[PDB]
RNA sequence: CGGGGAAUCAGGGUUCGAUUCCGGAGAGGGAGCCUGAGAAACGGCUACCACAUCCAAGGAAGGCAGCAGGCGCGCAAAUUACCCACUCCCGACCCGGGGAGGUAGUGACGAAAAAUAACAAUACAGGACUCUUUCGAGGCCCUGUAAUUGGAAUGAGUCCACUUUAAAUCCUUUAACGAGGAUCCAUUGGAGGGCAAGUCUGGUGCCAGCAGCCGCGGUAAUUCCAGCUCCAAUAGCGUAUAUUAAAGUUGCUGCAGUUAAAAAGCUCGUAGUUGGAUCUCUCUCGGCCGAAGCGUUUACUUUGAAAAAAUU
């Protein structure tokens, strides 16, 4: 008898066919548009949209009036709407299979960095997710998949402690500033 | 490249022109033709058959 | 073989033999009839001196043979009824460890913890192995 | 087993303890007492969990043990002491009473009293029998034996005793149109009116109970604890008056809360 | 941010009384024992095989 | 046809196991015996010593000799051969030493070229062959 | 050992469950007891059996399927550590005890996150666009490659201080030093088809060997062995075995039986399985209702209350 838990989860699966031109194909091809470091990466992102619409799927086969069916899918339809994903206007369970994996690699930190203008380049926006230079509201986050919300989505900033932000230079600048 | 208008390594395109491409330099006996003034696109199960 | 007391009672038989094998090994060394354990010492990196690790593993009662240039000794306890006879080699002289090392029972090789072991000692100890 | 267990596993608590699942093996093991072990709230999960007052198992002791804990007017230094459905529990250095009673979703609630209701309580009886030279005798479900009750008072009904004196004051019966709060099953915690009483002999009485809301429900019979005599409870109820949400309108609720405070 | 828990006592004594040990070792109100479990547990095994006032003869 | 009535469930079961058990597959889980008759006895690996050096003949269209050994396993006392993997390894092999067994990987079937012979040596002396053959460790002795 | 349950899985199912929660059983094998509320108890006793320790040879003492550790068995599994501070339990008990339990150590069982480099200018190489018959020339075009140049930003490390804690360690937070790739250098399998990526170069020459299967090697070896280049996954990746999906190759959903494996030689016959059509609520006791019988009995369906937590 200990007082832990071994509950835990794998976050991928992967393909069932190993080498198939098609999927190496479209798997390279996110992996260039979004900057990720393996294909574990879009595995895990393929196999949350795959849990979101399983769990639609069974949701639609309810009754319309079914109170499980109306708490559930009201519930999910929220979740994704502040993740960033959903519109306010398509507001239905229908839609939520209408959805694609891009959309949810586009709510990446990564990403958000590289579109809003933080960064210039998308490696460059993960060597700066990485070493500190990012912060959301007022936590510095160094994990370049946080999903950022919606509300969240409006002021991120350069994390005050950082050379660009409010000041303290690094180390490079520093030292050769001492050179004489 | 970047952005969305990455043509990757694994493009279907582009290999199956060059399967057409490494068909063009097969033994003499093979019959060809003219793969290369109509587009092909040549894939790999299909040009493996071939090969073999 | 069936019979489930059979299957169990096969087996109980065939434990009984390969611990009567194990027994009647293990009573040829260190003990009333057996002969002494002989532990040959090899510090295998420079840094270590044998003589601080040899003066802790002394002690029990002791009987300290000597040498012209080495120093062994013998060892007799009755609180583990066990006979030792220590005899110390130094690594690079091949002559006394390939020699002596062909008699002794059992090998206690000595490393600093720095490093894993000397160049001179990872010579011994690939002759040792071959 | 070869005799009586004394360790609980935290697990195999009680779920309505709220326990966590990862400081612990064990969970306090509520002694033998009026109370079912399951059907009861050790006073260290009362002390260190609901009031925050404690915050180890060792500052329940020094509590206890200091003589301020009170459960039903009569000092208790236990600290595992099985404290249960109807209980006060007096502590006169804050000067504050609580009573537990079961909450809307099946646990127990905090429910802060007057220190004028803390004078009195209810006791549903559970047997009657005459022993002894024609003296007759109640239990009820405190396990509280009186000898001499009203001969009126009959098995299910309700009866409201003090605590100081020990002895009964008045009696409800189990007659339906009486407000009745339910003790065990799915609908533990659920408040509402008896309209019926159907027999089984042989087995048990299933009651169907209409609450305020007018969503009709029904128990057995010995999850059924009567307290008001018509519409009126004989006493203060928690914040919500016992009617059971459904998911969906606590949810609206919920968002309504987060509109009204920003 | 950095969140931690404070508690404030009325007088000295009473936190004497009712902090734990450790807590009042970190200000230099209370010394602990020095000796280790094993050896407090070997002499009690030995004081064990020992009956009478001899008990307290060994250590 | 089938006996499909509502109330024709034990007949089905019954049929069920009883043509389960003309199943191959099943019928070697299930039947015991080859799990009495394995060498290996249901281990993925054994741990033998090498009683001799054997040279299997090829089979018919493939022309070579393959390199195998008669082992010898401690649990049992059974002899088996077994195949050295890679090319020159079996002067690595000296005669009378620990030797880790695996199966060859058809699970009992005799695997390619070598006949009858369906385990691999994988670790001798407690070193891989595969650290040998790439001269990265040194066997003892 | 059973269950809660685990893995897989469209639907149906298949396999597993020694294993931290519940219930059971046993402390080397059997047996019999003492005391006590509770034991046929073994960190209690008495015997026999099998092992086995100290002898002064008269005797005495056992029981790690508790925690650490050893032998042995093996393909297969960690420290003779620290503490009752947490969780709870025991006692005469705000105090004592706790290898229950906590905490560190070993730990690539498995699981989550996640570095091994980012930007700019040049220097080439291509691709389009424009001007040029072409060759060629430009771009505030694109795409690559550069032990090319420039700066900045960082963490792995070494180390202080704090925090953490029972005392520590770790994570988190600060000062200090700390990075140019010719290293602070990423591996493991593979390049004949299945199956992604070479008819590239050298060696051996149906030898050695490779190869799950089909097959290759007998001289231009597309398969061996190296180099170079390249592919796959990536701090992981090979192999062996068991089991699952693929397997509608176990078929209830949903297989087959002329010729491919298969219908009894033929008929009777019991259990089994299966079986044509047919039929549209009240009398007494109590306050329009409550009690009492219901209606031949079931299958079926629907509702209700009971159904451990963890897992889902």
């Amino acid at each position: 008898p200990v007082a832990r838990s071994w509950v835990c989860r794998k976050t991928y699966v992967t393909p069932r066919r190993p080498f198939e031109k098609s999927r190496l194909d479209q798997e390279l091809k996110l992996i260039g548009e979004y900057g990720l470091r393996n294909k574990r990466e879009v595995w895990r992102v393929k196999f949350t949209l795959a849990k979101i619409r399983k769990a639609a799927r069974e949701l639609l086969t309810l009754d319309e009036k079914d109170p499980r069916r109306l708490f559930e899918g009201n519930a999910l339809l929220r979740r994704l709407v502040r993740i960033g994903v959903l519109d306010e206007g398509k507001m239905k369970l229908d839609y939520i299979l209408g959805l694609k994996i891009e959309d949810f690699l586009e709510r990446r930190l990564q990403t958000q960095v590289f579109k809003l203008g933080l960064a210039k380049s998308i490696h460059h926006a993960r060597v700066l997710i990485r070493q500190r230079h990012i912060r959301v509201r007022k936590q510095v986050v160094n994990i370049p998949s946080f999903i950022v919300r919606l509300d969240s989505q409006k002021h991120i900033d350069f994390s005050l402690r950082s050379p660009y932000g409010g000041g303290r230079p690094g180390r490079v600048k520093r030292k050769n500033a001492k050179k004489g | 490249g970047k952005g969305k208008d990455i043509t990757t390594k694994h493009d279907e395109v582009v290999c199956g022109r060059k399967n057409t491409a490494r068909m063009e330099n097969f033994a003499p006996e093979f019959q060809v033709g003219d793969g290369i003034g109509m587009d092909l696109k040549l894939s790999n199960h299909v040009f493996n058959a071939l090969k073999q | 073989e069936l019979s489930r007391v059979d299957q169990r009672h096969r087996a109980s038989q065939l434990r009984k033999q390969k611990k009567e094998a194990v027994l009647a090994e293990k009573r040829q060394l260190g003990g009333k009839d057996g002969p002494p354990h002989q532990v040959l010492v090899v510090p295998l990196h420079s840094r270590i001196s044998l003589p601080e690790a040899m003066q802790l593993l002394q002690d029990g009662t002791v009987h300290l043979n000597e040498l012209g240039n080495t120093q062994n000794f013998m060892l007799l306890c009755p609180r583990l009824k066990h006979r030792w006879f220590f005899t110390s080699a130094r690594p690079g002289d091949l002559h006394v460890v390939l020699d002596m090392a062909k008699v002794a029972d059992t090998i206690l090789f000595l490393l600093d913890p720095l490093e894993g072991w000397d160049s001179t000692g990872d010579y011994c100890l690939s002759c040792l192995f071959a | 087993a070869r005799g009586p267990k004394k360790h609980l596993k935290r697990v195999a608590a009680p779920k309505h303890w709220m326990l966590d699942k990862l400081t612990g093996v064990f969970a306090p093991r509520p002694s033998t007492g009026p109370h079912k072990l399951r059907e009861c709230l050790p006073l260290i999960i009362f002390l260190r969990n609901r009031l925050k007052y404690a915050l180890t198992g060792d500052e329940v002791k020094k509590i206890c043990m200091q003589r301020f804990i009170k459960i039903d007017g009569k000092v208790r230094t236990d600290i595992t002491y099985p404290a249960g459905f109807m209980d006060v529990i007096s502590i006169d250095k804050t000067g504050e009473n609580f009573r537990l009673i079961y909450d809307t979703k099946g646990r127990f609630a905090v429910h802060r009293i007057t220190p004028e209701e803390a004078k009195y309580k209810l006791c549903k009886v559970r047997k009657i029998f005459v022993g002894t030279k024609g003296i007759p005798h109640l239990v009820t479900h405190d396990a509280r034996t009186i000898r001499y009750p009203d001969p009126l008072i009959k098995v299910n009904d309700t009866i409201q005793i003090d605590l100081e004196t020990g002895k009964i004051t008045d009696f409800i019966k189990f007659d339906t149109g009486n407000l009745c709060m339910v003790t065990g099953g799915a609908n533990l915690g659920r408040i509402g009116v008896i309209t019926n009483r159907e027999r089984h002999p042989g087995s048990f009485d299933v009651v169907h109970v209409k609450d305020a809301n007018g969503n009709s429900f029904a128990t057995r019979l010995s999850n059924i604890f009567v307290i008001g005599k018509g519409n009126k409870p004989w006493i203060s109820l928690p914040r919500g008056k016992g009617i059971r949400l459904t998911i969906a309108e606590e949810r609206d609720k919920r968002l309504a809360a987060k509109q009204s405070s920003g | 941010k950095t969140t931690g828990f404070g508690m404030i006592y009325d007088s000295l004594d009473y936190a004497k009384k009712n902090e734990p040990k450790h807590r009042l070792a970190r200000h230099g109100l209370y010394e602990k024992k020095k000796t280790s479990r094993k050896q407090r547990k070997e002499r009690k095994n030995r004081m064990k095989k020992v009956r009478g006032t001899a008990k307290a003869n060994v250590g | 046809g089938k006996c499909r009535g509502l109330r024709t469930a034990r007949k089905l079961r019954s049929h069920r196991r009883d043509q389960k058990w003309h199943d191959k597959q099943y019928k070697k889980a299930h039947l015991g015996t080859a799990l009495k008759a394995n060498p290996f006895g249901g281990a993925s690996h054994a741990k033998g010593i090498v009683l001799e050096k054997v040279g299997v003949e090829a089979k018919q269209p493939n022309s070579a000799i393959r390199k195998c050994v008669r082992v010898q396993l401690i649990k049992n006392g059974k002899k088996i051969t077994a195949f050295v993997p890679n090319d020159g390894c079996l002067n690595f092999i000296e005669e009378n030493d620990e030797v880790l067994v695996a199966g060859f990987g058809r699970k009992g079937h005799a695997v390619g070229d070598i006949p009858g012979v369906r385990f691999k040596v994988v670790k001798v002396a407690n070193v891989s062959l595969l650290a040998l053959y790439k001269g990265k460790k040194e066997r003892p002795r």
